[PDB]
């Protein structure tokens, strides 16, 4: 499991080169932008339950065949398992946003999730819609463009973090796609 | 890798819970001490071949018996691989100065080293004496800053206590 | 809309221009649309109430929602009619306590929940600090909001997948030195000559030793194969012209206790630099 | 096999919805570069043998063990296989560069290359070092004027380097 | 004139009209008596120190040949 | 208690190793953020009966049906215990502002609360609505400092997401 | 206009020198500080209708005698021209936030003001009353950021010191 | 004199407009590439001593009549004054490129220069050529295409600053014409 700091270590260990000079610009900019990163992971973590419930309710209210008798989110057991399935993916994307690298998302969440949903008969398309709704909630919560709740931030620009979390969210969709 | 981020996300993953305030509070100190450890790592990166040369001869000055036949430092192939292994250890120390923790040391130089050095008849005291010589030639204002020297000597003492 | 001071700030639009809450109302032209909504529903006589989203509330509209608002004028009209309420006269902040409903000028009834000084009109929170403003002429009361009142009925076609997902283009960080040198390795050897070896880089000093034996760039050039028959006598010259200097005058600098020496033997190859040469500036021939 | 234009359509059918105007001026900009992109692929396919031979020569002047007797680069059969494995990755990087998307690169070049190199005993890290040396020469050869109008091409050479790094991390 | 003017129009005026720039430099040295006709040395040290600078200034009152110019008359 | 110190000594005890540099690096951030969270906790301690009285009223105002017979807020004994439980939750939030982590919340108010509130017919939405009202009445320069408000609202959102 | 640019190249032009490293080094601070000093520029430019309004009545609230006959603000058009002057001064402060120096203020509001305000009987204390009322009503996290507020207040008090 | 920032201020002062968000896209792009402007000015002032003796000797090689007896560059005094000119014009052009505005060029150098060179008898045709060779050296030094001196730069495009200094040099040439 590698963060942003360990990624340059593994990149320069293939070099057998010391890290210093050229490779330090990204790390010093990562340090100088760290308050916005903590400020963004806190904003995602504070609104987790509303995000998961809103994403699963949106996925159902766009496709009502899931709660249809014989659908994949039909009974209470399947609905609770789907809420859990969404909550775990949000947890791992929050880990990857905190670490600044998506290696923890690959190793513990996405490694084999593709055919696990296949063996379960879980529909692939619906989960992508839930992931995209969670992505759209995450960018609005980071950039303080949420219509239902406004938070308190110091003024400035952090759309790089919004692009990074959008870059994590589509990655998950691709693996299960 | 053992670091500041990885310990707290591994603890939150073992507990199965979201990142709380204590986790973020632990990253504020990473933001604080990165100003010292990164400019320790950069100064190590810019002048490493002088230090690897300087610490390599202290090993054979302390233990001149290694160049005798039957020992582990007979010909030039052994001395070249000695300098290469010392450079490997200094590179891992530079890596641990960057990542903030002892991860790259514990996994790329320390774990399994005892079986190799016992099997290949490599005396660990002379792999230690170079790291010990490197620590004592560190003055507070000349070589780096004050906290950078603390950050450097802490990883040097970690490597020394691991191999001893 | 001409000047807010001329004749003080008594006129309706000038009075609001003098307040600092909703500058966006005149920055854009929503003032004309809201006027057309006060004539399309005869709200003039009956005493109504208006909720104004302040500056910053307008500055935090999502890009995909702002795009929809700027590509469909009926959407703007509906959203603005949803901020003017006739249900219960020109009510202050002491009449919204409890959980009930308000009737918009056009939209469907919107739920509100007031608990003391924390009043929600649905999706939006009222800023108690600057509100409860009753205008006698044109009787109505004014309140400020932290957010636009966005009903789920109007923002059903707005999606982030429609082309608003945030993307930051990545860029390379090469240098002029590196690119100039590397470009010489793109020509065929029969043309490039010496430059065909220009893609090689310096390596750690121990990579040039016995086990690995990395080759330097000076070993690919005719300078490392020069061994002429002729020689300089070094005796023909009058005494005092030949000069000699060492690299140092010291036992354990010319050769340390170990075999790692920069001046004696075959270990003067094991140096960090010296792995490449800048002798490819001469010519391509 | 998709191009960058087919990407947004394949994500538009999935939601079952028309391309909004923001996707359209995202695409007309991508058309409006156009000539620069083909200038880039023209420069790489004009010098392909030089790129491959200079990268291999730097690889063996650097790592002499592959051509040492017993090395993976020993003999002619193996050496010939190594010469144009690199030319295969160069060909598919140029395909992905002209497509605007790394869909042909993952389908028929990088799919299963890792266990292919594992089943043969080929060291994948040296293949990655060869990929990096081809990358450096390709981005060096990409940003010269050589009788083209002056402008910036930076967002295109970043994508070209990204294709090379995607090929380099997937082999090893 | 361009280094003693305060606003940009006042420097633009000295720029456009050369006699105005000739007169402003004179009036600037008259109201603050830094001319030589009001400069009083204090010691004989400073009197010699002023004489050296004045000897340099008289030399530009002759030509490059050494012939007296028609200005210093 | 879940905090900054306890997570890293528990991780080092599970690994069976001494405190390394990453552990101490995590405590530097505790030293940093204690300047904000302690003066959040002190301002909560000095004015708590005003906030609790205010918080209780909001719940009833939102849910006036609790005072009907058959419900959980009939007589004064239920309303007094309602104010007492709201004061308990505010005290646990003051405790978590001091310890630096969510330990006192997770063990004294959250764990087991769902079985109690389901068994004793206590609606959790009204135990939530008071905490939700407390969060929205927090202005940035008036009530506390800027980072103190962030530190306060983070624990309020943690309690809200735990009970919802 | 006196700015960071026009200072260092007129010092170079007066000496007949090429732009040296000090001349380049002075413009590097014009890269750092322009993130803060330009953030107040659109903040004043977008909300410039409420600030003139709130300063103009504060001027007449401090000095109610100006509306007497024979005084400066006796009739309506004189008060209309009085609000126009505060709009002019806030426009010049907006310009000076954009250039980065006191150029446009010193050219267009300061030079020659002490003659026209004495000739036309305009009291300068009533001019600085509105600027001081703008100065103390700067909520440093609410109006703008911290450094943008510092840059704004430093240009307001420069006009205050120049008018008195 | 003015610069690039004050240039839009006199444009807004002509209509009593506040500088709004429309006007600041031109100036925040002036700041974004502020490092390239300093890197471009530093390349010119580094080789400014070679540039005058390069250009004036090129102007001689084309018209031997200047060093002819009676010619305008015939005396050592006249040759020193011509080299003194080659440097004043190069100094003010480097002022104008540093400021991002041509204002300091045409009230401190070019205002009154044409009738000065007419009154002195300085050839205008020969002048134009001394400025054009310096312009050709400026575009070579900014785009790093000199024959025998290459300077270290970060990679990227610089034809906009080269076009700007080319726009300043023909302003000089049209002024002395
Ligand atoms: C006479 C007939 C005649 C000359 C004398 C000579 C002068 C000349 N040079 C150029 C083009 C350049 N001059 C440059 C100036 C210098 N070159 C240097 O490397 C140093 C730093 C400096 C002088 C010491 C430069 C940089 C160029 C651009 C190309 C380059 O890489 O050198 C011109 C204009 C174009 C041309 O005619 O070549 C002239 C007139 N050339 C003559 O013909
Ligand atoms: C720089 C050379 C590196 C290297 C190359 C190498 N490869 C092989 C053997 C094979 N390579 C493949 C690869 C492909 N087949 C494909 O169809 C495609 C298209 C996507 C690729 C990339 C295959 C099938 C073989 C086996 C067949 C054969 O080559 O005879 C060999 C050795 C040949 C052998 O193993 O007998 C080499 C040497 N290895 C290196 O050492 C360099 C790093
Ligand atoms: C130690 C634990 C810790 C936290 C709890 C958070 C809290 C936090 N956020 C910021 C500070 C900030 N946070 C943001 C982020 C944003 N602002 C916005 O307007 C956007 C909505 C959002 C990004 C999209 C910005 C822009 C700053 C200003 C400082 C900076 O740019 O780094 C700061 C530094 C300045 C300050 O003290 O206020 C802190 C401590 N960050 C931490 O380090
Ligand atoms: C570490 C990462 C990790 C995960 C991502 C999940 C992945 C995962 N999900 C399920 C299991 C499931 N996941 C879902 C989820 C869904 N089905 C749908 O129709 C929706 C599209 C979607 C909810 C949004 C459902 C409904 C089940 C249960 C299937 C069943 O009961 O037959 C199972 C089988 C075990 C079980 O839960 O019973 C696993 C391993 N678990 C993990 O450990
Ligand atoms: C028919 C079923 C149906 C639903 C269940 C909702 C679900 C829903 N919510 C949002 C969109 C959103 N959802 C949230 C999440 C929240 N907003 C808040 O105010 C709370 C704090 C939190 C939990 C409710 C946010 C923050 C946004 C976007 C911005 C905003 O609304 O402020 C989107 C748009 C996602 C996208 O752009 O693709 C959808 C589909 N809408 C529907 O059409
Ligand atoms: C990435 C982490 C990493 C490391 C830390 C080193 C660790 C390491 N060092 C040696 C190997 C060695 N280390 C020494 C050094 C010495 N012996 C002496 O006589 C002196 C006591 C001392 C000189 C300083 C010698 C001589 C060898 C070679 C042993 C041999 O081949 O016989 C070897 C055996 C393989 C080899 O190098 O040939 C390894 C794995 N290598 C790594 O890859
Ligand atoms: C980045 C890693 C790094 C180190 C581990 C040290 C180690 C070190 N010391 C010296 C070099 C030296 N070190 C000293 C020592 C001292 N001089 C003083 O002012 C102090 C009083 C005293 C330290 C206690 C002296 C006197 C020299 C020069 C003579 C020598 O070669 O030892 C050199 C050679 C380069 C140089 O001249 O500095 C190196 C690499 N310096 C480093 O840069
Ligand atoms: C361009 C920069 C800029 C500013 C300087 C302010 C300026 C400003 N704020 C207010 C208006 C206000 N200003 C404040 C702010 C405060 N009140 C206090 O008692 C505290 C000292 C301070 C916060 C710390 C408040 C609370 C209001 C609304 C009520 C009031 O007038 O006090 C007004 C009156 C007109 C209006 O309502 O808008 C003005 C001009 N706003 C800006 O856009
Ligand atoms: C067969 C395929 C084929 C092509 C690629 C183009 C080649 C080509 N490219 C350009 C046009 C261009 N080519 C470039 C490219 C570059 N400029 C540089 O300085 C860099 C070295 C390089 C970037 C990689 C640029 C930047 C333009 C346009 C000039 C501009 O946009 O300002 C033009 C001029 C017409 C136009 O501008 O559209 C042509 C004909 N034509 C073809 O028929
Ligand atoms: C140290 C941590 C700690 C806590 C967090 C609280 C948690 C808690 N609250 C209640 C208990 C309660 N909580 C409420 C509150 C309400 N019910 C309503 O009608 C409204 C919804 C709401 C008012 C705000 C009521 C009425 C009881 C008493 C339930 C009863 O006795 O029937 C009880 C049952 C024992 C009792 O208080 O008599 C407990 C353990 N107590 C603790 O010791
Ligand atoms: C320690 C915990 C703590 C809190 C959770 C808050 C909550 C809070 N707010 C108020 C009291 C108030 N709070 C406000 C609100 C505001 N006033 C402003 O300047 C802002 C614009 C706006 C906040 C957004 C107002 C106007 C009052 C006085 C009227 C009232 O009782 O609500 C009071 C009564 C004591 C007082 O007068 O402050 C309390 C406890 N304050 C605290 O001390
Ligand atoms: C570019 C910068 C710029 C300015 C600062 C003003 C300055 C200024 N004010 C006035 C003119 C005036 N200025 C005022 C203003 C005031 N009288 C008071 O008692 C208060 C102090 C203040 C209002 C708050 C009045 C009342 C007049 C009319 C006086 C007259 O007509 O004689 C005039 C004469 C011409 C005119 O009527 O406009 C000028 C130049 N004008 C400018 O062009
Ligand atoms: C502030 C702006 C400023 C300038 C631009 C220069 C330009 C300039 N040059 C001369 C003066 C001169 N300028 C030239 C220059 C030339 N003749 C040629 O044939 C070539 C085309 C060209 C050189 C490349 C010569 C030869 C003289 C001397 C004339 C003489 O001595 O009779 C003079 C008159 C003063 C004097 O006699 O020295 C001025 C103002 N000086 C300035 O102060
Ligand atoms: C005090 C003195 C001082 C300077 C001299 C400049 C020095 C300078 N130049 C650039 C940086 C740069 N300079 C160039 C310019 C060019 N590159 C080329 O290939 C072209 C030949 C040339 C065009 C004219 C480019 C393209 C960058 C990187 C992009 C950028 O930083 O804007 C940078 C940013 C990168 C870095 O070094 O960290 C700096 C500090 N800035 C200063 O503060």
């Amino acid at each position: 499991m590698l963060d942003a700091f360990s990624r340059v270590v593994v990149n320069s260990d293939a070099k057998a080169a010391y890290v210093g000079g050229s490779d330090l610009q990204a790390l010093k900019s990562f340090i100088a932008d760290g308050n916005k990163r903590l400020d963004a992971v806190n904003s995602i973590v504070s609104n987790a339950s509303c995000m998961v419930s809103d994403a699963v309710s949106g996925m159902i209210c766009e496709n009502p065949g899931l709660i249809s008798p014989g659908g994949n989110c039909y009974t209470n057991r399947r609905m609770a398992a789907c809420l859990r399935d969404g909550e775990i993916i949000l947890r791992y994307v929050s880990y990857a946003l905190l670490a600044g690298d998506a290696s923890v998302l690959e190793d513990r969440c996405l490694n084999g999730l593709k055919e696990t949903y296949i063996a379960l008969g879980v529909p692939t398309n619906s989960s992508i819609r839930a992931v995209s709704i969670m992505k759209a909630q995450a960018v609005a919560f980071i950039t303080n463009t949420a219509t239902e709740r406004k938070m308190s931030f110091a003024a400035g620009d952090c759309t790089s973090l919004a692009s990074e979390v959008a870059s994590y969210f589509d990655r998950v969709g691709a693996a299960i796609s | 890798m053992k670091s500041v981020i990885t310990t707290v996300v591994s603890a939150a993953d073992a507990a199965g819970r979201f990142p709380s305030n204590s986790d973020l509070e632990s990253i504020q100190g990473n933001i604080q001490r990165s100003a010292a450890r990164l400019e320790a790592a950069e100064k190590l990166a810019g002048n490493h071949e002088a230090v690897v040369k300087e610490a390599g001869d202290a090993c054979f000055a302390k233990y001149a018996y290694l160049k005798n036949p039957g020992e582990a430092g007979e010909n030039q192939e052994k001395i070249n691989k000695c300098y290469r292994d010392v450079d490997h250890y200094m590179r891992l120390v530079n890596y641990c100065l960057v990542v903030g923790g002892t991860g790259p040391l514990d996994e790329w130089g320390i774990a399994g080293a005892r079986e190799v050095y016992r099997t290949l008849n490599l005396p660990t005291s002379a792999y230690v004496a170079s790291i010990a010589y490197t620590r004592d030639r560190l003055c507070v204002p000349r070589d780096m800053s004050a906290q950078a020297g603390v950050e450097f000597s802490a990883y040097l003492d970690y490597l020394i206590n691991a191999l001893s | 809309a001409a000047k807010p001071y001329e004749s003080g700030y008594i006129a309706e639009d000038d009075f609001w221009r003098g307040r600092g809450i909703a500058a966006w109302v005149y920055a854009t032209g929503a003032n004309k649309v809201i006027a057309q909504i006060v004539k399309d529903f005869n709200l003039t006589d009956k005493k109504f109430m208006v909720f104004i989203p302040n500056d910053g509330a307008f500055a935090r509209l999502s890009p995909q929602l702002r795009k929809a608002m700027m590509e469909d004028s009926r959407l703007v009209y509906d959203m603005l009619a949803g901020h003017i309420f006739t249900s219960k006269g020109s009510a202050m902040l002491k009449d919204l306590q409890g959980a009930g409903y308000l009737q918009p000028a056009y939209g469907e009834a919107i739920g509100y929940v007031g608990t003391g000084r924390v009043i929600k009109i649905g999706n939006a929170q009222v800023i108690p600090e600057s509100s409860d403003i009753l205008r006698k002429n044109l009787g109505f009361s004014a309140h400020t909001l932290d957010t636009f009142i966005v009903p789920k009925a109007l923002t059903k076609k707005v999606s982030i997948e429609a082309g608003f997902s945030p993307v930051t283009p990545a860029k390379y960080v090469s240098t002029t030195k590196a690119d100039l040198r590397y470009v010489g390795a793109t020509k065929p050897a029969a043309v490039g000559g010496r430059r065909a070896m220009n893609l090689m880089k310096q390596q750690p000093f121990w990579m040039y030793g016995p086990p690995y034996n990395a080759v330097t760039q000076d070993e690919y050039e005719p300078i490392s194969a020069a061994a002429p028959k002729a020689f300089v006598d070094y005796q023909i010259f009058a005494p005092g012209t030949v000069k000699v200097s060492p690299d140092s005058v010291n036992a354990n600098e010319l050769n340390p206790v170990s075999g790692m020496s920069k001046y004696i033997g075959k270990t003067q190859k094991l140096v960090g630099d010296q792995g490449i040469s800048d002798r490819s500036d001469k010519l391509p021939m | 096999m998709l191009d960058a234009f087919a990407k947004v359509v394949a994500q538009a059918d999935a939601r079952g919805e028309f391309l909004s105007n923001t996707q359209i001026d995202a695409l007309s900009k991508m058309v409006k570069e156009g000539n620069q992109r083909l200038d880039i692929v023209n420069k790489v396919t004009s010098n392909a043998s030089a790129i491959v031979t200079n990268s291999a020569r730097a690889l063996f002047a650097e790592q002499p063990q592959l051509i040492q007797p017993g090395g993976n680069a020993y003999t002619s059969r193996r050496m010939a296989a190594c010469l144009r494995d690199m030319e295969i990755v160069l060909r598919y990087v140029s395909y992905a560069m002209i497509a605007g998307d790394s869909s042909v690169l993952d389908d028929r070049c990088l799919n299963g290359l890792r266990e292919t190199y594992q089943a043969l005993g080929t060291p994948g890290s040296s293949v990655a070092v060869a990929i990096q040396k081809m990358k450096d020469a390709s981005v060096a050869l990409a940003n010269d004027t050589t009788g083209t109008p002056i402008g910036d091409c930076s967002s295109l050479v970043a994508e070209l380097a990204g294709y090379f790094d995607r090929a380099a991390v997937s082999v090893v | 004139a361009l280094i003693l003017a305060q606003n940009d129009h006042q420097e633009k005026q000295y720029i456009k009209y050369p006699k105005l720039a000739a007169a402003a430099l004179m009036a600037s040295t008259e109201v603050t008596r830094a001319c030589q006709r009001y400069a009083v040395p204090e010691s004989i040290e400073e009197e010699f120190l002023a004489a050296s600078v004045d000897k340099v200034n008289k030399m530009r009152g002759t030509t490059a040949s050494g012939v007296y110019k028609s200005s210093c008359v």
